[PDB]
């Protein structure tokens, strides 16, 4: 008790004055907040969510979502709680009926060969699992046993039905197939057909096709309107520059996913110097589609921070016809090679072409 | 004892935290003690290398390379100048390069990279800083008086009596204040003279300079003074010249730094012009333009 | 990296060294001997009561009286030693600080703020001259009482130490987190 009660008096004549703050550098502490991680896992922590039981009402969506070890615990506990609950009922009706006390030859017990609680629990196992080892029957002496037998059978069948359904929805999970969809770590920019385009590569490792594979693309950016609006994450959609203007894609070998930059694209004022680490860009990419083996739709997600773009590079060819079949070499999948490019905003490229045409 | 364990673990942890937060206040004190410099190492014979005391005032600066951190900006570059005995060379350099740093470093308070700061032809670069810094009077632009007795404020070490100290103080200036002074030469200066005067402060500085019996007196112009107070300071300068015969004043007041003996300009860290007579500076064109 | 600023011997040794050896030895010896006497008087009370349940009893009272007197005397000696050692350490630190600050370059005063020097002079010396002695005595008494209490508990029941080590681990974790936050 150095100052348990003696700290009440205050001198109020202290000589304390200004001192050096020695505050830590803000650059090291501040790290770019990624909207989504490299492999899905959207890093958007929610806050102040009002809970009205919505998360616990849909118990079956919750059960399928949980990890297998937790599902195994719930599987085991549901069966074991029902087994123990009906074991209590069976033991107590026997002890109420007075059939484990006497051992009298003329008394007919309502549940044959009940001698303890272990026998009652084994009888509960047999009824609900439907084994019926025969040594513990149900006689006709007390109709309450028949009613409990009906209730136990119906409860066991309901529980088995529900757990079967949850297991079937957990085997038809297609979240581990979206981890075989592969996106290049870093995307490039290069003039294809005289038009500056944001390229990318996506590949599939499994031999099973993905049907109706749809690629979306968004540019997350803090956009302010002329009318004072300050949108925190104004998700702007991006055309995929397909041959029919759609988002469809047919993926067997790795493909290039390029987006031509024009006056309508938000990336129309990108400068190679403006593409540094502390920059407000994140190019979300969404690869949807239904898996052919289960018929379950999936998403594969990735993000491309500004520092994850490499200006003026192109992807190495990956497919070669070494044999009668086509050969894809995933070793070079990431590899990129530099290529000459106008190191200036894409707007200055259209202006140059326009000025040259006029001149 | 099992019962009383509950209020012994608590006290152990709490007093450990208090001791840590308080031992921080010993770490900071030892941090201040980790600043070692200013060694009084006189590598000479302190009584036999110089005479009894330097008093001639023929200290000629010879190739004084001045530095403070010796990092990026030297000021002086081989000042080969001589102040003749009695020749009160009042020279004010360029206000931006060598105005105040020159006077400040004149007391060996800066890093002399090379050369030799001569004192009447003696090597003052290896002189006892305790004794050498006492027999060279100076004044500063921002006056300040330590509170205490008038004798204590003026000359505590010398402890000159009324016949010497009071006579010199009264004659120099503030005769009316001396009569007004309730005690006289031993009256306590209240809080450093918070309501005594402003120009009399510099007057007492020159009086205290005359009390050390130091021939030299390096002066500097006041930050602010009244026109009547400027005339009073001018009379004090005239009295100092007529009494000590030596001074070196670098006055920032350009319109009042003209009446002197010699002029020296230190522009862009170099001695662009030197003129032992005053009329040689006023005769040129560039030096005249910078001096007017 | 700098969060663990607790100095077990980095700064504590400096305070003790400033006091001196002739005073540190006396202070440590007095505290240890006073607590040993407190353990001894508690143990003697237990034995005397045990021998009085199955019933030389006057000799028990004589020893008990002559152990309480030694305890009181040791308490006074320990109190005086702690206060005197603190005073000497504070005096020596203040003298050394003034002497060093006198012999410093003008560049130091020009560079370092006047507020820094003035603060760490006045406020820090007051803390080390009126608050550290009392806190050191309180800390010493608390930790030595705690070690004494656990030793007595283990002596009465040897089984206790078996479960002391897991419990002590929990205690250690609590201490660590509190200090890091409390600072
Ligand atoms: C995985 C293992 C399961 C198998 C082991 C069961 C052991 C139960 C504990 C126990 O001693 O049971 C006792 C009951 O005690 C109760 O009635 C306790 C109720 C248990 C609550 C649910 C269990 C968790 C056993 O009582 P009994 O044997 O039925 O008494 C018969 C007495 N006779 C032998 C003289 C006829
Ligand atoms: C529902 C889930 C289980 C709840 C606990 C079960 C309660 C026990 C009921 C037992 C039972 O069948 O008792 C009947 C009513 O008791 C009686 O008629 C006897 C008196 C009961 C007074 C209350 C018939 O018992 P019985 O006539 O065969 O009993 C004579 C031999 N003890």
């Amino acid at each position: 008790m150095l100052s348990r009660k003696g700290i009440i008096p205050e001198e109020y004549v202290l000589t304390r004055l200004a001192e050096d703050p020695t505050e830590p550098r803000y650059r090291t502490r501040e790290r770019r907040a990624r909207f989504v991680s490299k492999k899905g896992n959207c890093n958007v922590a929610h806050k102040n969510i009002r809970e009205q039981g919505r998360f616990l009402q849909d118990v079956f969506t919750t059960l399928v979502d949980l990890k297998w070890p937790h599902t195994l615990l719930i599987f085991t506990m549901s069966f074991l709680c029902s087994w123990l609950l009906f074991a209590m009922v069976w033991w107590l009706i026997a002890f109420a009926h007075g059939d484990l006390a006497p051992g009298e030859g003329t008394n007919v017990p309502c549940v044959t060969s009940i001698h303890s609680f272990s026998s009652a629990f084994l009888f509960s196992i047999e009824v609900q699992v439907t084994i019926g080892f025969g040594g513990r029957m149900v006689t006709e002496e007390c109709p309450l046993a028949i009613l409990i037998l009906i209730v136990q059978n119906i409860v066991g069948l309901m529980i088995n039905a529900i757990m079967l359904g949850c297991i079937f929805m957990k085997t038809a999970q297609a979240h581990r197939r979206a981890e075989t969809l592969i996106f290049s770590k870093h995307a490039v920019i290069t003039l294809r057909h005289g038009r500056l385009c944001f390229m990318l590569r996506v590949g599939d490792l499994r031999k099973s096709m993905i049907i109706s594979a749809t690629i979306h693309m968004q540019v997350v950016r803090k956009t302010t309107s002329p009318e004072g609006e300050v949108v925190p994450l104004h998700q702007v959609d991006i055309p995929m520059e397909n041959g029919v203007g759609g988002n469809s894609i047919f993926l067997v070998a790795p493909l290039i996913i390029y987006h031509v930059i024009d006056s309508n694209s938000p990336l129309y004022d990108l400068a190679p110097s403006d593409l540094h680490h502390h920059q407000d860009l994140e190019i979300i990419v969404i690869l949807e589609g239904v898996v052919e083996t289960t018929g379950i739709t999936t998403q594969a997600r990735t993000s491309y921070l500004a520092d994850e773009i490499l200006w003026g590079q192109r992807f190495v060819p990956i497919v070669a016809e070494e044999d009668g079949r086509y050969s894809v070499d995933y070793s070079k999948f990431g590899n990129t090679v530099k290529v000459p490019t106008p190191l200036c905003t894409a707007r200055q490229l259209d202006e140059d072409r326009s000025l040259l045409d006029a001149l | 004892y099992a019962l009383m364990v509950s209020n012994y673990l608590n006290w152990m942890v709490r007093n450990l935290a208090d001791m840590e937060i308080q031992l921080g206040a010993v770490k900071r004190i030892h941090a201040l003690l980790k600043t070692e410099a200013e060694s009084y190492e006189g590598l000479l014979a302190p009584s036999l290398i110089p005479k009894n005391w330097p008093d001639q005032g023929k200290i000629q600066i010879q190739n004084l390379s001045v530095r403070y951190d010796s990092s990026l900006k030297p000021v002086l570059k081989h000042v080969n100048t001589l102040i003749s005995p009695g020749q009160k060379i009042g020279i004010c350099g360029r206000t931006g390069s060598g105005k105040s740093s020159f006077s400040l470093a004149f007391f060996r308070m800066v890093d002399m990279f090379e050369g030799r700061i001569i004192i009447d032809g003696i090597d003052i670069a290896k002189l006892p800083l305790h004794t050498l810094r006492s027999r060279l009077s100076i004044i500063l632009q921002d006056p300040v008086l330590f509170s205490g007795t008038i004798r204590f404020n003026l000359d505590p070490e010398k402890k000159c009596s009324d016949s010497t100290l009071w006579e010199a103080l009264e004659i120099a200036q503030l005769k009316l204040v001396v009569k007004a002074l309730p005690g006289g030469l031993d009256a306590i200066i209240t809080e450093g003279g918070e309501n005594f005067s402003q120009g009399q402060r510099q007057l007492f500085c020159l009086a205290r300079a005359f009390v050390r019996k130091t021939s030299i007196f390096i002066m500097d112009e006041a930050t602010a003074s009244i026109d009547m107070a400027t005339e009073n300071i001018l009379q004090k300068v005239v009295m100092t010249a007529f009494a000590d015969r030596t001074v070196v004043t670098i006055a920032h007041r350009v319109h009042t730094i003209l009446s002197a003996d010699l002029v020296m300009v230190l522009k862009r860290g170099a001695i662009l012009e030197f003129d032992k007579p005053e009329t040689l500076l006023s005769q040129k064109d560039s030096v005249f333009a910078s001096f007017v | 990296l700098h969060q663990r600023a607790k100095i077990p011997w980095r700064a504590c040794t400096k305070y003790l060294s400033s006091a001196g050896i002739l005073l540190l030895s006396l202070l440590v010896f007095s505290q240890l001997l006073k607590h040993m006497v407190l353990v001894a008087i508690d143990y003697w009370l237990a034995k005397w009561t045990d021998s009085a349940l199955v019933l030389d009893q006057s000799v028990y009272a004589m020893v008990f009286t002559l152990l309480c007197s030694l305890g009181i005397v040791l308490c006074l000696v320990t109190s005086v030693t702690v206060e005197w050692t603190g005073l000497k350490v504070a005096k020596r630190l203040h003298r050394s600080l003034l002497n060093r600050i006198i012999l410093a370059p003008m560049r130091f005063f020009e560079t370092t703020p006047l507020g820094s020097i003035l603060n760490r002079f006045s406020s820090d010396c007051n803390t080390i001259d009126q608050h550290i002695p009392s806190t050191l005595e309180c800390l010493s008494r608390s930790t030595l009482l705690c070690v004494s209490a656990l030793t007595v508990i283990s002596y009465v029941t040897p089984v206790f130490l078996v479960a002391l080590l897991p419990l002590a681990v929990v205690c250690y974790f609590i201490q660590k987190y509190f200090r890091v936050a409390s600072r």
